[PDB]
DNA sequence: AAAAAAAAAAAAAAAA
DNA sequence: AAAAAAAAAAAAAAAA
RNA sequence: UUUUUUUUUUUUUUUUUU
RNA sequence: UUUUUUUUUUUUUUUUUU
């Protein structure tokens, strides 16, 4: 018996409306057959369409549109449907569907101008309800209404060619591993031997004043230049502490809290990072809270590192790749890094207007996608490297910390394709 | 060899009990959960502005094709998707002469002019509610663009065009929605720029807000907002367990009174007897002294949690079995002592913090695209990172532009299974009834709590404010 | 040889501009003026009472045949007549346990128990308005019959069944509608006896309220009331001249405060620019000292008339050309001096009194039927009798049971043409949106003013009350 | 050409739905032909229906109902419509309309069981919209939609057999004309000659004390019996006033206001009416403000006057016709009358319970229509008459007022018929 | 008046 | 403390 | 404010050290 | 209070007179 539906349309142009109509007709309990309904094609669909129209199709639905009005394939299935119309002796067989307002009823195909069409130009819901009312009027065979099949075929056909897939992928990060730390942290007994109204930022190596003890990893007599009074300190007065257990967190005393002891470490790391990048002779821009460092035009060969560009030219303003480093010890010992972009009018003086700087940065980032960001970040990190596999932060005469020049690798089991 | 785990995409339910990951697709095919017979929209503003509103409404009455269908589904029309017809006829209009704006906008004092315009709209809308026999569901108020750029703080009125309160804030939209709370009128603020912008051109001759490639999306989201305001439920969830209340805590500042006073607000979501769900604000705004505390005293903690537990009980009948307190700042023991005091033994109280502060950024080996939305980096049993913003295949484009920033989920107190809490946040990132988006970059409880707090911090005379989102978003 | 003159039956307009003398017939064939897409009805009361409401609603969903079609047209269904579908699905229900009534109804103090029940309903309905995302147009509150016969004054609670505020009046319906004015919620009070009464039987085994012969009529009037409350206009007039305001003055007593204080209320009707008409209450309730004055002082007279003239002006733009002040008690010169002071020269102020006190009864020679509705006995240029109640051919039955009593129309002051004023009252007897009747026995301005005064005399904390009839009838 | 509609129905039973359907189809712009559409009938409609079906009918509409399912005439027009169906070669010709829920689709006529029917059982609007959608589907000829013709034929056919008509009718009233008044009103100079602490109600003739002057129409020496001091009054001290100008209202003085002078007249008339009905020896019932007078059982022959009943028997209580008289001078000089009904348990003592009295009165009035009310009122008025054409109120020795026993006649130019 | 971890209000712009 | 010509609140009932 | 996202501006507070 | 209508109960005030 005939219980299937044929819907003719322009596949490259009328995909949306045909898909919606097929989905709703299936959900309402009708066996819908369409070209876009099935995923994959063979040489046999040319005969398949004709045999379906001749034997299994009980009724023809045509998507009337400017693209589908005069399409050779559309006209050929229209002719097959029309001949089936003649041999079936069923007047209510061809049901055209006009969905284009630009296609007037006086410009439709000759085989359609004499057939009543359901109006979809104004309201699609009204057209669908008219289709329904006509269909229950014509006693067309149907099954129990069930949208489960609708959603089913929705997943297997639509959105199936591109979705989530399972495959392992390697991932990087802006986190930088720290290879090593000094064996012990030194608190030196200075008291008057260090002036009370003295700032520790200008001192050579990083050092922070906690209570009366100077917090640094360096040797006691390393601060002779900035502190001439420090020539006669007794190293036995140091309360040097095994930093390894500080990282483990096992240490605890009334003298210092482990959270507070770890508090002093990150500030020392930040000061060492700032001092090291000062040693690299790189300029700086003042941020609201942090400090960002960029490169001039001429410091690098062609203002580029490796095969990667780091400083470019845009109209009359020079954009410079910049970084900002923060030391965090909670998840892992990591010198965290961030990406920032700043502009210079001549390449040596920074623009003092914040609004134009922000506008230029966002304009340059508008077209900046994934790969360029990673390339420039990794290039700058490799530029600041002291060795092939790591770079060190100078914060003592014999005390050093090694930080990997390679960002922290991560592994993800789920990815996709373009 | 650290491992990355991905949570399956949450499923949101639609009418007739079908499920779809994308809200737009599921709403298009299956429609909204409840049947709304019609929307009697009220329009107030300039008589000239009525024409643009009518043009936009009968424009969205017709199917709209966007730039790329695969990236964003096209907008087919309000009636086709919502099963509710909403035309330009039958709209109640009250005329607002541009001269009326002229007297009050052209004022040197920013706060005074903002209060004048807000009153000029509010008195007219109240008279519309209380005078005409016509019934209005939601109000579409239209304001020009000159007012928009000269009715907000930090907006300097040019001297050549100056012609001529302090208790309220200059924030026009927030004050406008706050002063309507006493009368419980669902309203929607528009600018004709958000309306058919093709009339406006820049100095170059192009529209300032080029929305041609996004016209279908804006129609989708405006229709969704209008439907939700009209009293309709677009979609609901299916993966949330029974007996689970969440609550979302956000702290906001109040500048009108001496000291910021740190106003606190909350939003609540849970399940009902059977399959129904409730997603309503639960706000009793509790002010907190001291400039930068952000930690509310145990008395108001007890008040808040008792109110939430009650509002659950009169709707279900029994106390929630587990509560996952959501906030985007951590808590000290001061609140938790009172919280444990007021909770019963059966209830399992859990506190979860969400943070965007941590600049953890992931880097893929190759490609110009970002990470999946749903990956979780489990730091330990208590802390994890969730990338709710980024790329998802169904929308073909990353939800962000630059490298996404993940959410810092840490269970401050309680015990909590990490997988479940990292699974609930991903589900909660879908309930953005204010914007037809595939997903949101944070749990909607935090976002909607922030919104309701911003609205409630604009007025000081509010007493027992409404707690349904129709009057807020 | 005294002569009797008959005024032609006034014509009331319907949708698409057709005219019909009978409101029921014209509404059935031509439908309501405006298109209402749907009615989201809210139901609150006993869970058992929900079943009867649903049964009545799906009963009236179907055509209903009355005893005699020629006497009263049959009821065909809500959607057929109103072009608006309104089914039992989608209704928002809040459960009210019968025990809750049990605690508060079974109270010795009448006023205390009435206040308790009114609060028990009002707090729940306010929470319904301010808590659920669902939108409700009008509220159908259902109360039992035991409460109805034991929640009103002069109702003695039997001692054997007694189990266990004074500022408010014991009138349940009036207090219930008064306490909702602040929130502007259109509500409707029902008893299940007014609902499907077939369940109830008397001692003889018959229904107490035998409505079988009137079922179509009750369905007609309930549907009309529900449609009007939903924000729809059933019918309008066509014979009223432009620039004609009427106003209707009614005086009511207030017992809660010391001295009756003679609260005064007014209702207003006029025309708009084009063809639209406005029929809204205009109440600023003006209390009048002294026990039995019924004559308000010139200050409040000026306030009332200035408010009415303004409310006309902001809707039309120009002052009314002639005003026919309607009241059912006469006026002395004290009010009229102030009235002439505040009116402009162009306005022609007219004062008309309506009285049922005069027992003039007409007697026909033969027949068991009464007089035509519309006959006028012109006593002189200033006084006349109008028989707005009685027999009219279209309804086949006299509007009254015994001999009708006419209206005593006398123009107290002004000049006024007697034919026009006797023609306007007959037109005004048709605007009974509260009851689907062919005509009313007095001008609706007087009746609706009395209703709004009764509602507004139940609460003393009302400030700037709503003045639309949706919240009153 | 065929452009008319046939609608078959049960005229004595299915009038409402057929009328509504015809009215709406006409209003929508369709030429509707129906039996109830035309007012008046002849011998020729038997041929008219057949010729309309054969030539002018383009389509058959059947009202399917329990009454119209097996009606011989309905079946004969169904057969004619069916044969037209065959010769017209139009499959969509017969359109049955099922409007009865008690008539299942398995019990419909044989010629209808094979034809699809539009459902009117649940919603009439849904059925009408289905009819429409089918009709625009079938390209049925139509005109421009216009409800003016609908309302037109509504007035000429419906509600036309019984409406307002113009014809003069005579009318009566409860107003009673007063033929004459005394020529002058007397104010007597009594002062101490009448005791200050004396009541005037018990005095024989009506009299009211205004200021110090006794207001009455009677002669000065008529009050000797109740006032023995009044034997020596000088009639020259009277300020007798020409009552005719009081009625005209021309008189005015500082001594008495015309409104106040007319104020005293109505009280005197009421007192005279009360005294006269006391002279008639009729009992009274105390009303809230007025006083009502009724008749016993036995005072009248068979407790009836003329050929009319005035006192009847109902269960164990005796209802009595009662009247109340009020004198009003504003519209006309008229002794106004009213109708009241009271009940007695034994016929001589009144029931003291107000609730049962009201219930009995309304129960007896429930079936009391126009004619009985007029008959009893006019009978009582004729009973109280003193002469054939008028009755007098005794209020002076030589001063009397004549009140017509016939109620005030009125004329109305508009009436109707049963 | 500094130091780092934590804090919200505000503006500017781009696509979704 | 009356008179009448007016005044509103309240309950009881029957059909519309 | 149809949005969402990504930044740039400031300001603030706590724990602690002088 | 779906109504409407018709009553019966009370009470009250004003203008006036002592």
């Amino acid at each position: 018996m005939r219980n299937k539906i044929f819907i003719s349309h322009a596949t490259p142009d009328d995909n949306d409306f045909t898909r919606w109509l097929a989905l709703k007709l299936i959900g309402l309990g009708y066996e819908v057959w369409c070209d876009i309904l099935f995923l994959d094609k063979g040489v046999d669909f040319w005969s398949n369409i004709e045999k379906v129209i001749r034997e299994d199709t009980c009724k023809f639905l045509l998507v009337s549109s400017s693209y589908s009005n005069q399409r050779e394939g559309v006209l050929k299935e229209l002719a097959v449907a029309a001949k089936v119309k003649k041999q079936l002796k069923d007047d209510k067989f061809i049901i055209p569907l006009a969905i284009d307002e630009q296609l007037s009823y006086d410009d439709i195909n000759i085989d359609i101008v004499r057939l009543n069409a359901i109006d979809f130009k104004m309201s699609w819901a009204r057209g669908l309800k008219d289709i329904l009312e006509a269909f229950e009027k014509q006693k067309v065979p149907k099954e129990v209404a069930d949208a489960s099949k609708s959603n089913l075929l929705y997943q297997q056909i639509f959105l199936h060619d591109k979705s989530v897939i399972e495959k392992e992928e390697i991932y990087d990060s802006n986190w930088l591993s720290i290879l090593s730390f000094p064996e012990e942290l030194r608190f030196h007994e200075y008291n008057w031997m260090l002036p009370k109204r003295f700032d520790v930022r200008e001192l050579t190596f990083p050092a922070v004043r906690y209570k009366n003890y100077l917090c640094t990893f360096a040797w006691a007599y390393d601060f002779t230049y900035h502190l001439p009074k420090t020539e006669t300190y007794h190293k036995s007065k140091t309360i040097r502490i095994p930093t390894e257990e500080i990282l483990s967190g096992s240490y605890d005393s009334n003298f210092i809290r482990n959270a507070e002891c770890k508090r002093l470490i990150v500030q020392l790391l930040n000061k060492a990072f700032e001092l090291r990048m000062k040693d690299k002779e790189v300029q700086e821009y003042e941020m609201s809270n942090k400090t960002a460092y960029w490169l001039e035009k001429g410091k690098l060969e062609k203002d580029k590192f490796e095969k990667t560009m780091l400083v470019g030219k845009q109209k009359d303003k020079n954009w410079h790749f910049a970084i900002s480093g923060a030391s965090k010890l909670y998840p892992f010992p990591v010198l965290m890094i961030s990406s920032h972009i700043f502009f210079t009018a001549d390449g040596k003086k920074l623009i003092d207007s914040s609004s134009v700087q922000h506008s230029s940065r966002r304009r340059q980032g508008k077209n900046w996608w994934n790969n360029t960001w990673r390339t420039k970040l990794l290039a700058f990190i490799k530029y600041l490297s002291d060795d092939d596999t790591s770079f060190y932060l100078e914060m003592g005469s014999e005390e050093k910390v090694f930080v990997s020049n390679e960002p922290v690798k991560f592994k993800g089991n789920v990815s996709y394709n373009i | 060899m650290k491992e990355l785990i991905y949570i399956e995409e949450p499923k949101i339910l639609f009418a007739h009990g079908q499920k779809c990951t994308d809200a737009r697709d599921g709403l298009a095919l299956f429609g909204p959960l409840n049947n709304l017979y019609g929307i009697k929209s009220g329009v107030i503003g300039t008589k000239q502005g009525l024409k643009i509103f009518r043009d936009y409404l009968d424009h969205i009455q017709k199917p709209i094709y966007n730039s790329n269908s695969i990236t964003r589904p096209m907008f087919p029309g309000f009636e086709a998707v919502f099963d509710c017809k909403w035309e330009s006829t039958g709209i109640t209009f009250k005329e607002v002469t541009n001269e009326d704006i002229g007297k009050f906008l052209y004022n040197s004092s920013t706060h005074k002019r903002t209060y004048d315009l807000v009153s000029l709209f509010i008195d007219k809308i109240i008279s519309a509610n209380k005078n005409e026999d016509e019934n209005v569901d939601v109000w579409f108020v239209i304001v020009p663009d000159e007012i928009y750029k000269y009715c907000r703080p930090n907006s300097v009125l040019p001297k050549e065009m100056v012609q001529t309160t302090y208790n309220y804030d200059a924030q026009f939209h927030d004050q406008f929605k706050a002063r309507l709370l006493k009368h419980t009128i669902p309203t929607q603020i528009f600018r004709e720029s958000t309306l058919a912008w093709r009339d406006f051109k820049n100095a170059f001759g192009l529209p300032i807000r080029d929305f041609s490639k996004i016209e279908g999306h804006l129609a989708w989201t405006i229709s969704t907002a209008a439907f939700y305001k009209a009293g309709g439920k677009p979609w609901k969830l299916s993966d949330v367990r029974n007996g689970v209340c969440y609550l979302g805590l956000v702290y906001k500042k109040v500048e009108k009174s001496k000291n910021p006073r740190n106003a606190c607000c909350a939003a609540q979501m849970f399940l009902d007897n059977g399959d129904g769900t409730v997603f309503k604000g639960e706000v009793g705004p509790w002010y907190n002294p001291k400039n930068g505390q952000y930690h509310l005293e145990p008395k108001e903690a007890k008040a808040l949690l008792s109110q939430s537990l009650q509002s659950y009980k009169e709707q279900i009948g029994e106390y929630p079995k587990e509560v996952f307190i959501h906030a985007k700042t951590r808590f000290n023991h001061q609140e938790w002592d009172a919280f444990l005091e007021v909770t019963p033994k059966e209830t399992n109280l859990v506190g979860v913090t969400i943070s965007k502060t941590k600049p953890l950024k992931l880097y893929k080996t190759e490609g110009d695209y970002t990470i999946l939305r749903g990956n979780a980096y489990v730091v330990n049993e208590r802390s994890a990172f969730l990338w709710t913003v980024g790329y998802v295949p169904k929308i073909q484009t990353a939800l962000s532009m630059e490298v996404p920033n993940p959410l810092f989920i840490e269970i401050n107190k309680g015990e909590a299974d990490i997988k479940q809490v990292l699974k609930d946040i991903l589900s909660l990132t879908k309930l953005n009834y204010n914007a037809c988006i595939f997903a949101d970059g944070e749990p909607v409880t935090l976002r909607f709590a922030d919104k309701i707090g911003e609205i409630l911090t604009a007025s000081t005379d509010i007493k027992t404010p409404p707690l349904a989102f129709k009057y807020y978003i």
